[PDB]
């Protein structure tokens, strides 16, 4: 037997879990979320260099 | 050595050397629990 305790603190923490992803589509209206940024718009390449 | 004794870890991290002539410059901020390191060899 396993027993699992789930102590939420205020301190940080990493928010745990198996967050999925689609395939990434270009050139076309879609809506999306990165990484927690969400919008709705048309993703293609960039020459933005970061 | 240092630390001969230590109980209660709660947290570990290993990444390539912070300093690996150069300046070394470091920011150290903690933000909201988040210990925030910035810097510039």
């Amino acid at each position: 037997v396993v027993v699992l305790s789930f102590e939420l603190l205020h301190a940080p923490a990493t928010v745990c879990g198996p967050k999925k992803s689609t395939n990434l589509v270009k050139n076309k209206c879609v809506n999306f979320n990165f990484n927690g940024l969400t919008g709705t718009g048309v993703l293609t390449k960039s020459n933005k260099k970061f | 050595g240092v630390y001969s004794s230590a109980n209660n870890c709660t947290f570990e991290y290993v990444s390539q050397p912070f300093l690996m002539k150069n300046l070394r410059e470091f920011v150290f901020k903690n933000i909201d629990g988040y210990f925030k390191i910035y810097s510039k060899h």
